[PDB]
C-alpha cells in the first residue's frame, strides 16, 4: 500500500463496517481483564491482541520466538517485582520498553483494521500505559525525569493515532485483587505492594477513565458483571457511535495513518529520542556488544528473506 | 620552559591556530545572530539595495 | 540554460511579442518599427559582441526613437532661448504661431 | 494533502522552472518565476506546523520582493530599449536589479538570511526541493545574462555568500541549517565563475545538486534531523553513517573525491584570467565548510555516541520506504573526479 | 550515567590459553602459518633474495663505462699531447656571444 | 608502472573476500610480494628517469621511497595486528582497506609525471590518514589531533593547487619533464615571491618547519601505532620529495628567499632536540625527534647543492626506517604497561633483553651512529651547509650532541635502571614484535653495504 | 565610491600627507557609517540616541583608523624617502590596528588588528605596484 | 525620460522601501506589494502606450494577473498565522532563527 | 559561453550528425570500464543499504546497474570527444584564418641566446 | 546538543526545537463578540435584553 493505491482507488472507508472498531478492555493487574477481551473477540468476531510485554516485538518480528533479554528489552518485570528501585534503572527502562511494545501493538491493530476490515481487541493500550508509571512514581520507584522523558515520548506518538471506539474496564477492587495475586502462586507478583495497586486504580479512576469518558463511551464491569460475556458484547453492539472522533475521519486522514503504521520504523521514530536519562542510556561499548550479538542471531543480519542460514534461497536472483 | 613550553605549547599555538579558530568562533556568533525575524533582515535588504546602487551604479 | 525547444520543435510560443517589429493584428506598425528593424537586419548573425559595437549607430538611433531623449533636449533649448529672447523683446512670435492663422486641413 | 494534489503541485514547480529555462520572453520568464513561487508555497506547507507557516511566509515574502525588483529591472530594460529577449540588457541601473532580485531568489548573501529559517521550518522532503530543484531557475537565468553582469557586484555576492556560508555553518547544530549554509556557500562559488565560463557554473551545480541529494536522502533514510538524533544512526544503520561520512567529505572538497572537481574547475577558470586573489581566498575559506564537515562525521560515524534501550525494538524492523536514486547519487558524488574532461559535454 | 559494559580486562595473554603463541591471531595453528608467512616471505624472500637482487643489479648507472670512457679519454690527451679536461663544456666556435 | 599499482588495488578484493581468519595472513603475504616486485624499480639508470608511460615515470629519487611504503605496509599490519585483535570483522578490513589506499596514493604519489597529478594523489593522501588518526585512535585527543593535521596540510596546500594551476596556464604544462627542460627563472618581483611561496610552504607543513610542526606531535602521539608509523616514515618525506620535485621552477629566488626558512631550520632542530631532552611522553619524544631530523632534510633541500640534496634523500630513508622503528618499540610498550608516560615503566632491560637489544640499535641509528645511512645523510647534509657558510658548523655540532644525548636518555629511561615493582602484566615478547623489530633493522644495516641505491638521483 | 579611491590613490605617495589622510579618514568613515547601518538593521538599538551613539562610536573608530594609517604610511614614505616600498603600508596598518585595539581598550586585539593589517596593506600596497587585480575582468 | 515616468519609478521606490521596512503588520506588507504591483503595471502600460507597442498591450493584463494571485497567496498565509497566532503582527514569525 | 553559439548547432541534440566523422570510442576504453566499475559500485551500495549480501544479492541489479552505467557512459564519451573535436578544429581554423595575431618567431638558438648564469654558492 | 553549538548568554535561554517541529499551540484565544440583542431591537419585542 501507498500513494499509488490511494490514487488508484483503494479506500479504507469502504472496508470500514459495523464491527470496524478497536476495543481496548482496560484493567487493575490480574484483574481477568484477558478472558473477557477473549471472549468479547470470539463472539463480536474481532481479532484478539493479547496484551503486550517484554518479547511481543520479538513475536511479529523473525521467528516469533522471544529472544535474550540482553538482546529484546533488556529489562525484567520479575526484578522490577523484587527490587523496585534498582540503581540500574530496571523500572523506568521495563515501562519506557512496555510503552515502545504497546505503540507498535496498537499500530499493527489499526493497520489490521484498516487493510482486512476486522475490528480489534486489546488489553490496555499506549492510552492506559501511563498508569504505571504515575504508580511507581508515587511509589517513589522512578524520579520526576523519567516521567517528564516519558511524557516527552507520548505527546510525540500518540497524537498520531485514534483512541478506541470502546473502552471496557474491569474494577476489581484492591482487596480482591490482592487475593488473587497471592493465590495466583507467582512469588513476584506476591511481592507486589498494596500502594502500587491502589495507585494503580486511583490513575486509571482519575485521570484515564474521565479522559476516556470525555472522548467516547466507557463501558464499566466489576467482578461479576465482566463474567458475563454476553451482557458485555450486547452493550457493545448498542453504544452510540457518535462517540470517539473515527466518525469524523475521511480518507484522507485514513490514508496518513495506514501509511504511517505500516512503516514500523517510522511509528517508533521518536521512541529512541535523544533524551540522556541514565536509566534508559546505554553505553557506546554495550550498545556495540549487543548490536553486534542481535546481527549475528539466525535470520537477524540480513533483511528478511536474504538470510541464507535460515533457509533463504535464490539470493543471487532475489 | 623557554621552548617546550612557551613556545610550542603556548606562542606558536596562539599565534596560528587559536587566534585563527577564536576568530572564526566570533564571527560564526556574529553571523548566526540566532534572531530570525524579517523587520531586521529585510531593512537590511533595503541597506544592501541602496549601496549596491550608489556603489556599482 | 536556455533549453531552445521553441527553435527545435519550431513552435512559436513567445517569440512573436518578443519585438515590436514582428506581426502584429491588423498591420499596426509600431512607433519605431523603422529603427528596430534597420537594428536587427545589420546585427543578425555576427554575434553580440560585435553587434554592440559595429550596429551601434542603428541601435542608438533606435533608442532616440524610442526615447527622443536628445529631441527633447533640443526643443527645450529651443523653448529656453525663445522664452528668453521674449524676455527681452528681442523676438516676436509669427501669427501662425500665435493662433492667428487657419492651420491647413 | 492529496497525493494527487502533491503530484499536480510539484508538476507545476517543474513547469514553473521549465518554463523560466524554455521561454525566451521576460515575461515568461517572470510568469515561470511567479508559477514556481505559487506551487512552492503549499509544498513548503505540506505538513501542517506554526513553523511551517512561518518558513513559508518568509519564504513568500522574500520571493515577492526579489520578483518585483525583477519585473521593475525587465520593464526598465524595456523602456531603455524596447526588448523582451533575454539578450545583453541595455541599462545598468536594470542590470544591477536584475542582479539582486535573482541573488535575493539565489540567497546569496546578504540576502542570505531567510535560506536557513525556510529551510529548517521546513521538512527534509520540502527542504531537498528547495535546496536544489529552486537554485535552477535563478542560476539559468544568470548564465543567460551573464555577459551583462558587472563582475564587481557578481564577484563581490559570491565572496561573501562564502565567507558568510562557512561562518553561519559553524554555530549550527541542526542538520537541516548546515545545509542551508552550505548551500549558501556552495552558490557563491558557482555564481564567482558566471561571469568567466558557465559552463564550469553548471558542473558546480550539478556536483552540488548530486551531493545535497544523497545527504538529503541519507537523512530521510535515518529520520534524523539533529547531530544528536544522527549520531544514534550509527547503532542501527552504520552503512547510511558512514556513507554519509564520506559525502561530508565530498562536500568539504577533499580529493579524490567528486566534490574537488568544481572548486579545481573554478579555480583554473578564475587563474586564466588573471585572478589570483579572489580563488585563493575562495579555496582558504572553504576550510570552514570542511570544518563543520568534518565536526559533524565524527559525531556521526568516525566517533561513536551513547544510544538509548529502545534502538533495541528498532533493530529488529527493516526499512520500508526504499529511495532508488540514493546509492547513484553516492557514487557520482563521491567517485566521478577521474571524469572530470567528461566537462566537454555541458558545453 | 550510562549502563555501559565495564572495562574489559587487559588484553589477555595469548600464552594462557596456548604458551607457545607467536603472537598474531588466537587459534594456535593460524598463529603457526601466520608466523610461517611472515618469517619465510619476510626474511627468506624479500630480504635475501632481494638484497641479492639489488646486489647483483646490472650497471645501468654506467660507472664502469663512465670510468672506461675517462681511461681513453686520458690515453688520449696524454699521448697527444692534449691537456686532458678542456676549460669549456662546449666549443666557443658554435657560441655566437652578444 | 601498473606492476605495482593493480596489485596494490587488488588487495582491496582480496581482504573483503577473505575469510575471517585469514585478513591478516593474505594481506601480509601479498603486500610482502608487492614489495619484493617494486624492488625491481631500483634499477635506475645514471642520467635518464624511467618513463614507463605518459602518467607515471620513476627516477632514482621516486624508487627508494616507492620500495620504503611497500616494504612499510606489511610492517604496518604486523604491527596493528595486536591491538585490532578484538574489532569486528568488517572493521578490521575496513582498516586494512584505508593501508592499502594510503599506499596506492604513497605510489601514485611518488610516480606521478604531472604535477597537479601529484598534488591530487598527496592531499588525497589526508583521507585515509585522518579517518586512520580519527577512528581508530584510543584517546579523547585524536579528533582535535585529526582537525589540527588536517587544517594544516590544507592551508599549506591550496595555495600550492592555485600556484600550480596558474603555472599550468602560464608556461602551458605541468609535466615534470618539460617543466624541468622548459625551466626559466623566476625574476625578483613580489609577484614571483608569493608564486614561490605558494610553492614551497605546502611541503614546508608536510616535512614540519619550525612553527609548523605543531600538528605532527599531536598526529603521532593520538594516532594508531600503524597511523603513526606511515606519518612518520613515508607522511613526512612526501614535502621533501615535493620540495625536491619543485625547486626545479623556483629558481633563482630560492638563494634569496631561503633565508627564513634556513634559519627556522637550523634553530629548531636545536630547539626540538632540546624539547626532546625534556620530555615526558615516549611518542611526543619520538615526534619531535622527527622533527629535528626533517629540520636537516629542509635545509639540505633549500641550500641545493648535488651533496645536499644525496644527503636529503639518504636521511628520508634511514629517518624514516628509524622513527617507523622507534614507535613500534614504544607501542610495544604501552601495550605492556598501557600508557605511554616514559618514567612509568622502568628496567625493561630485565625483563625484556631482546627488546633492549631493539631499543639500543635503534637509538643507535637514531643519533647517527657510522656506517649508518643516518650517518651518510646527515654527513652529507653538514657538509653542504658547511659548504654554504662555516658557521653552520656550530648549530651541526649542537644538533648531533643533543640527539645523541636524547636518544640514550630515551634508553636510559625505558631499557635500564630497576624495574617497576608493582607493573606485573610485562609478559615475553611475541615473536611478532621481535619479527617486526628485525624488519625495520635489517633493511637498514644492509643498505650501508649498497648506499648508492638510496643516495638519490644526483648520485 | 569610486570617487574617494581616486581622491586617495591620486595623491602621490609621500607627497600632501595631510590630504592623503583626509582621504583615508573619508574612507574609513564611508566604510564605519556602513557598518553603523547594517548594525542598526541587523541588531536594532533600544532608543534613537542610542543608535546615534553606536553610530557614532563606530564612525569615529573606522575613521580614526583611516587617518591613522593614511599619516602613517605618508610620514613613512617621506621620511624613508621610499614612496614604493610595502614596509610603509605595513606599518600603516599596524599603528591602524594599534589605534583599533585603543577604542576597544585590548592589548590583544591591538596586537593581533596591528598584524593583520599590516600584512594586508602590505598586500595591498604590492597590488598597486604589481598589477594584482581583486576584480578581474572577463578575458579568458 | 518624462516627468511621469520619474513619478511612477519614485512611487515603486517608496513603495519597495514600505515593504522593506515592516512595523507591525503583515497586512500592510502586502499592502505594499500590491502597490508595486500597481506601480508596475502603470509604468508598463505607459511604456507600451507611447511606443506603440501593439501586441505587448497585454502584458499589464498578465501582470495584474499574477499579482492578484500573488496577493491571494499573502492573503492566505496571513489567515494561517493569525489562525495559529491570533494577530498578524509580524513579531510572531519568530520559531526560526538565524 | 564559448560552443553555445556555435552556427549551426542544433539545440536539445546530444550528438550532431557531423560527429559521426570521427572515431567511436573502443567498448574496451578505460573510461567506459571505470563507468561500469561506477555501476558496479553503486550495485554494491545499493545492496549494502537494503541490508541484503553485497557481492552476491541480485545479480540481475547489479547487472543492469553496469549496463547502464556502460551504456550513458559510452554516449557521454562520444559527446565528450565531439566537443574537444570540435574545440580543437575552431582554434585550428581562427589560427589559420588570423595569421597576423599568430606570427612565427624567429628560432634562435641556445648558441645565440643569451640567458643569464645564477649561480649556487 | 542544544540550539547552537557555541551558546551565548541571550542564546542560552533559547531551548531546542520540537522532536517533531510541532510548536505546542498558543493558549491565546479569540475572543467573541457579546453583541447586545437588546430591548431597542425591533426583533426583540422592545423588552428583551438577549446577551450573545
Amino acid at each position: 500500500y501507498g500513494p499509488l493505491a490511494f490514487v488508484l482507488g483503494e479506500r479504507t472507508t469502504r472496508k470500514l463496517t459495523e464491527t470496524s472498531k478497536v476495543i481496548t478492555v482496560d484493567g487493575n493487574i490480574c484483574s481477568g481483564k484477558g478472558r473477557l477481551a477473549r471472549e468479547i473477540a470470539e463472539k463480536l468476531g474481532l481479532r484478539h491482541f493479547p496484551e503486550a510485554g517484554i518479547h511481543y516485538a520479538d513475536s511479529t518480528t523473525g521467528d516469533g520466538k522471544p529472544l535474550d533479554v540482553q538482546l529484546s528489552g533488556n529489562c525484567s518485570l520479575e526484578k522490577f517485582y523484587d527490587d523496585p528501585k534498582s540503581n540500574d534503572g530496571n523500572s523506568y527502562r521495563l515501562q519506557s520498553w512496555l510503552y515502545a511494545s504497546r505503540l507498535l501493538q496498537y499500530a499493527d491493530a489499526l493497520e489490521h483494521l484498516l487493510s482486512t476490515g476486522q475490528g480489534v481487541v486489546l488489553e490496555r493500550s499506549i492510552y492506559s500505559d501511563f498508569v504505571f508509571l504515575e504508580a511507581m512514581y508515587r511509589q517513589g520507584f522512578i524520579r520526576k525525569q523519567c516521567v517528564e522523558h516519558y511524557n516527552e515520548v507520548k505527546k510525540v506518538t500518540a497524537c498520531e493515532y485514534l483512541p478506541p471506539h470502546v473502552v471496557v474496564y474491569v474494577d476489581v477492587p484492591v482487596p480482591e485483587i490482592q487475593s488473587r495475586i497471592q493465590k495466583k502462586g507467582n512469588p513476584h507478583e506476591m511481592k507486589i505492594t498494596a500502594a502500587y495497586l491502589q495507585d494503580i486504580e486511583n490513575a486509571y479512576k482519575k485521570t484515564f477513565l474521565p479522559e476516556m469518558s470525555e472522548k467516547c463511551e466507557v463501558l464499566q464491569y466489576s467482578a461479576r458483571e465482566a463474567e458475563d460475556a454476553e451482557k458485555v458484547v450486547e452493550d457493545i453492539e448498542y453504544l452510540k457511535c457518535d462517540k470517539g472522533p473515527w466518525p469524523d475521519q475521511d480518507d484522507r486522514t485514513f490514508h496518513r495513518l495506514r501509511m504511517l503504521v505500516q512503516n514500523k520504523l517510522e511509528v517508533l521514530n521518536y521512541t529512541t529520542i535523544p533524551v540522556y536519562l541514565p536509566e534508559i542510556t546505554i553505553g557506546a561499548h554495550q550498545s556495540d556488544r549487543v548490536f553486534q550479538k542481535f546481527t549475528e542471531l539466525p535470520g537477524r543480519k540480513y533483511s528478511p528473506g536474504y538470510n541464507e542460514d535460515v533457509g533463504d534461497k535464490w539470493i543471487w536472483l532475489k | 620552559k623557554s621552548a617546550s613550553s612557551l613556545l610550542d605549547l603556548i606562542w606558536l599555538e596562539t599565534i596560528l591556530p587559536k587566534t585563527t579558530s577564536f576568530i572564526q568562533m566570533k564571527m560564526s556568533i556574529m553571523v548566526s545572530n540566532q534572531k530570525g525575524l524579517i523587520k531586521l533582515y529585510f531593512l537590511s535588504f533595503l541597506i544592501t539595495i541602496m549601496i549596491s546602487m550608489t556603489l556599482f551604479n | 540554460p536556455f533549453f531552445d525547444v521553441q527553435k527545435r520543435l519550431g513552435l512559436d510560443l513567445d517569440r512573436w511579442m518578443t519585438i515590436q517589429s514582428a506581426e502584429q493584428p491588423h498591420k499596426i506598425p509600431g512607433r519605431c518599427h523603422a529603427f528596430e528593424k534597420e537594428w536587427i537586419e545589420c546585427a543578425h548573425g555576427i554575434g553580440g559582441i560585435r553587434a554592440e559595437k559595429e550596429c551601434k549607430i542603428e541601435f542608438d538611433d533606435f533608442v532616440e526613437c524610442l526615447l527622443r531623449q536628445k529631441t527633447m533636449k533640443r526643443l527645450s533649448a529651443i523653448k529656453r532661448q525663445r522664452d528668453k529672447l521674449i524676455k527681452e523683446g528681442k523676438y516676436t512670435p509669427p501669427p501662425h504661431h500665435l493662433g492667428k492663422e487657419d492651420p491647413r486641413p | 494533502m492529496n497525493p494527487i494534489i502533491y503530484t499536480t503541485l510539484i508538476m507545476t514547480v517543474m513547469s514553473g522552472t521549465m518554463l523560466v529555462m524554455i521561454s525566451s520572453h521576460w515575461l515568461l520568464i517572470w510568469i515561470g518565476f511567479e508559477m514556481n513561487l505559487l506551487a512552492m508555497i503549499p509544498v513548503l506547507m505540506k505538513n501542517f506546523n506554526p513553523r511551517a507557516t512561518e518558513a513559508a511566509t518568509k519564504y513568500f515574502l522574500t520571493q515577492a520582493t526579489a520578483s518585483m525588483m525583477l519585473m521593475m529591472a525587465i520593464i526598465i530594460n524595456l523602456l531603455y530599449s524596447g526588448q523582451w529577449t533575454i539578450t545583453k540588457m541595455f541599462n545598468p541601473v536594470a542590470m544591477t536589479m536584475m542582479t539582486m532580485a535573482l541573488a535575493m531568489k539565489l540567497g546569496l548573501s546578504p540576502f542570505h538570511f531567510w535560506v536557513p529559517e525556510v529551510t529548517q521550518g521546513i521538512s527534509l522532503q520540502a527542504g531537498l526541493l528547495l535546496l536544489t530543484w529552486q537554485k535552477l531557475a535563478p542560476l539559468s537565468v544568470l548564465c543567460q545574462i551573464s555577459q551583462s553582469i558587472n563582475p564587481n557586484l557578481m564577484l563581490t555576492m559570491a565572496m561573501l555568500s562564502i565567507l558568510i556560508g562557512g561562518w553561519g555553518g559553524l554555530n549550527q547544530t541542526q542538520l537541516r541549517k548546515i545545509m542551508a549554509y552550505s548551500s549558501i556557500a556552495h552558490m557563491g562559488w558557482m555564481t564567482a565563475v558566471l561571469p568567466y565560463n558557465t559552463t564550469m557554473t553548471i558542473l558546480n551545480l550539478l556536483i552540488y545538486i548530486t551531493m545535497t541529494l544523497a545527504m538529503f536522502m541519507l537523512l530521510i533514510h535515518s529520520s534524523a534531523t539533529t547531530t544528536l538524533s544522527l549520531s544514534h544512526t550509527w547503532n542501527k544503520m552504520p552503512v547510511i553513517t558512514s556513507l554519509m561520512m564520506v559525502t561530508l567529505l565530498s562536500m568539504g572538497g577533499l580529493p579524490p573525491l567528486s566534490g574537488f572537481m568544481p572548486k579545481w574547475m573554478i579555480i583554473q577558470e578564475m587563474t586564466k584570467n588573471e585572478s589570483i586573489i579572489m580563488p585563493t581566498l575562495m579555496a582558504m575559506t572553504a576550510l570552514l565548510n570542511l570544518y563543520f564537515y568534518m565536526r559533524l562525521a565524527y559525531s556521526s560515524s568516525l566517533t561513536m555516541f551513547p544510544s538509548t534501550n529502545n534502538m533495541k525494538m528498532k533493530w529488529q524492523f527493516e526499512h520500508t520506504k526504499q529511495m532508488k536514486l540514493l546509492p547513484t547519487m553516492i557514487v557520482l558524488s563521491t567517485l566521478v573526479l577521474p571524469m572530470t574532461p567528461a566537462l566537454s559535454s555541458l558545453n | 550515567i550510562r549502563l555501559q559494559e565495564d572495562p574489559d580486562p587487559e588484553d589477555e595473554n595469548l600464552y594462557e590459553k596456548n604458551p607457545d603463541s607467536h603472537g598474531y591471531d588466537k587459534d594456535p595453528i593460524v598463529d603457526l602459518w601466520n608466523m610461517r608467512v611472515v618469517f619465510f616471505f619476510g626474511f627468506s624472500i624479500v630480504l635475501v633474495l632481494g638484497s641479492t637482487f639489488v646486489a647483483y643489479l646490472p650497471d645501468y648507472r654506467m660507472q664502469e663505462w663512465a670510468r672506461r670512457e675517462a681511461e681513453r679519454l686520458v690515453k688520449y690527451r696524454e699521448a697527444n699531447g692534449l691537456p686532458l679536461m678542456e676549460s669549456n663544456c662546449f666549443d666557443p666556435n658554435k657560441i655566437q656571444l652578444p | 608502472m601498473l606492476k605495482i599499482i593493480i596489485p596494490t588495488t587488488m588487495l582491496l578484493p582480496m581482504t573483503w573476500m577473505s575469510k575471517h581468519n585469514m585478513i591478516w595472513i593474505n594481506a601480509t603475504v601479498h603486500s610482502l610480494l608487492i614489495s619484493l616486485i617494486s624492488l625491481s624499480l631500483l634499477n635506475q639508470l645514471g642520467e635518464n628517469s624511467l618513463n614507463f608511460s605518459l602518467t607515471f615515470f620513476s627516477d632514482s629519487l621516486s624508487a627508494p621511497l616507492l620500495v620504503l611504503t611497500t616494504w612499510l605496509l606489511p610492517l604496518m599490519l604486523m604491527a596493528s595486528q595486536s591491538h585490532l585483535s578484538k574489532e569486528t570483522t568488517t572493521r578490521k578490513k575496513l582498516y586494512i582497506t584505508m593501508l592499502i589506499l594510503l599506499q596506492l596514493f604513497l605510489i601514485m604519489t611518488f610516480t606521478a609525471t604531472e604535477l597537479i597529478l601529484f598534488y591530487i594523489l598527496f592531499e588525497a593522501t589526508l583521507v585515509p590518514t585522518l579517518i586512520i588518526i580519527t577512528r581508530w585512535g584510543n584517546q579523547t585527543e585524536r579528533l582535535n589531533a585529526g582537525l589540527y593535521f588536517l587544517f594544516y596540510t590544507l592551508a599549506g596546500s591550496l595555495p600550492l593547487l592555485v600556484a600550480l594551476v596558474y603555472i599550468q596556464n602560464t608556461t602551458g604544462s605541468l609535466n615534470f619533464l618539460i617543466i624541468h627542460y622548459w625551466s626559466h627563472p623566476l625574476s625578483n618581483s613580489w609577484s614571483n615571491i608569493f608564486m614561490w611561496l605558494a610553492c614551497i610552504m605546502a611541503f614546508m607543513v608536510k616535512m614540519p618547519l619550525y612553527g609548523l610542526h605543531l600538528w605532527l606531535p599531536k598526529a603521532h602521539v593520538e594516532a594508531p601505532i600503524a597511523g603513526s608509523m606511515v606519518l612518520a616514515a613515508v607522511l613526512l618525506k612526501l614535502g621533501g620529495y615535493g620540495m625536491m620535485r619543485i625547486t626545479t621552477i623556483l629558481n633563482p629566488l630560492t638563494n634569496y628567499m631561503a633565508y627564513p626558512f634556513l634559519m627556522l631550520s637550523m634553530w629548531g632542530m636545536i630547539m626540538t632536540s632540546s624539547i626532546c631532552l625534556r620530555q615526558t611522553d615516549l611518542k611526543s619524544l619520538i615526534a619531535y625527534s622527527s622533527v629535528s631530523h626533517m629540520a636537516l632534510v629542509i635545509v639540505a633541500i633549500m641550500i641545493q647543492t648535488p651533496w645536499s640534496f644525496m644527503g636529503a634523500t639518504a636521511l628520508m630513508i634511514a629517518h624514516g626506517l628509524t622513527s617507523s622503528m622507534l614507535f613500534c618499540l614504544a607501542n610495544t610498550n604501552y601495550e605492556r604497561v598501557h600508557s605511554r608516560t616514559m618514567i612509568l615503566a622502568r628496567g625493561l632491560q630485565t625483563l625484556l633483553p631482546l627488546m633492549a637489544t631493539w631499543w639500543l640499535m635503534a637509538s643507535l641509528t637514531n643519533l647517527a651512529l657510522p656506517p649508518s645511512i643516518n650517518l651518510i645523510g646527515e654527513l652529507f647534509i653538514i657538509t653542504a651547509s658547511f659548504s654554504w657558510s662555516n658557521i653552520t658548523i656550530i648549530l651541526m655540532g649542537m644538533n648531533m650532541m643533543i640527539t645523541a644525548l636524547y636518544s640514550l636518555y630515551m634508553l636510559i629511561t625505558t631499557q635500564r635502571g630497576k624495574y617497576t615493582h608493582h607493573i606485573n602484566n610485562i609478559k615475553a615478547s611475541f615473536t611478532r614484535e621481535n619479527a617486526l623489530m628485525a624488519l625495520h633493522i635489517l633493511p637498514l644495516l644492509l643498505l650501508t653495504l649498497n648506499p648508492k641505491m638510496i643516495l638519490g638521483p644526483l648520485y | 565610491a569610486k570617487t574617494l579611491l581616486h581622491k586617495y590613490s591620486d595623491i602621490p605617495e609621500g607627497t600632501e600627507c595631510h590630504r592623503k589622510a583626509y582621504a583615508s579618514t573619508s574612507i574609513g568613515g564611508a566604510t564605519g557609517l556602513i557598518v553603523s547601518a547594517y548594525s542598526i538593521a541587523l541588531k536594532p538599538p533600544a532608543s534613537f540616541l542610542e543608535g546615534v551613539a553606536r553610530t557614532g562610536r563606530y564612525t569615529f573608530t573606522s575613521a580614526a583608523i583611516g587617518a591613522i594609517f593614511g599619516l602613517t604610511s605618508c610620514i613613512s614614505a617621506q621620511v624613508r624617502e621610499k614612496p614604493d616600498d610595502p614596509l610603509n603600508y605595513f606599518i600603516g596598518g599596524c599603528a591602524g590596528g594599534l589605534t583599533l585595539g585603543a577604542r576597544t581598550r585590548s592589548y590583544g586585539i591591538g596586537a593581533a588588528a596591528c598584524a593583520y593589517m599590516g600584512l594586508t596593506a602590505a598586500l595591498v600596497k604590492m597590488g598597486q605596484l604589481e598589477g594584482w587585480q581583486v576584480f578581474a575582468e572577463p578575458k579568458v | 525620460m518624462p516627468l511621469v515616468y520619474m513619478n511612477i519609478i519614485m512611487a515603486f521606490a517608496i513603495a519597495l522601501a514600505g515593504l522593506l521596512m515592516y512595523r507591525s503588520h503583515l497586512m500592510s506588507s502586502l499592502l505594499c506589494l500590491e502597490g508595486m504591483m500597481l506601480s508596475l503595471f502603470i509604468m508598463s502600460t505607459l511604456i507600451i502606450l507611447n511606443t506603440h507597442f501593439t501586441l505587448a498591450n497585454m502584458m499589464p493584463i498578465i501582470l495584474l494577473v499574477f499579482a492578484a494571485c500573488e496577493a491571494a497567496l499573502g492573503l492566505s498565509l496571513l489567515v494561517m498565522v493569525s489562525n495559529t497566532y491570533g494577530t498578524d503582527y509580524v513579531q510572531n514569525l519568530n520559531l526560526l532563527q538565524c | 559561453t564559448m560552443m553555445s553559439g556555435r552556427p549551426g548547432r542544433v539545440p536539445l541534440q546530444f550528438l550532431p550528425n557531423e560527429a559521426r566523422s570521427l572515431p567511436p570510442p573502443k567498448l574496451t576504453d578505460p573510461r567506459l570500464v571505470y563507468m561500469g566499475f561506477l555501476g558496479y559500485c553503486s550495485g554494491l551500495i545499493d545492496n549494502a543499504i537494503r541490508r541484503r549480501p553485497v557481492v552476491s544479492a541480485g545479480l540481475h541489479r547489479q547487472l543492469l546497474y553496469v549496463t547502464s552505467f556502460v551504456f550513458f557512459g559510452y554516449y557521454l564519451l562520444k559527446r565528450q570527444d565531439y566537443m574537444y573535436a570540435l574545440r580543437d578544429h575552431d582554434m585550428f581554423a581562427y589560427v589559420k584564418s588570423h595569421p597576423e595575431d599568430f606570427p612565427e618567431k624567429d628560432k634562435k638558438t641556445y648558441g645565440e641566446i643569451l640567458e643569464e648564469f645564477h649561480p649556487v654558492r | 546538543g542544544g540550539a547552537v553549538m557555541y551558546p551565548t548568554k541571550e542564546t542560552a535561554h533559547w531551548k531546542p526545537p520540537p522532536w517533531n517541529d510541532v510548536d505546542p499551540p498558543k493558549d491565546t484565544l479569540v475572543s467573541n463578540l457579546t453583541l447586545n440583542f437588546g430591548p431597542q431591537h425591533p426583533a426583540a419585542h422592545g423588552v428583551l435584553r438577549l446577551v450573545m
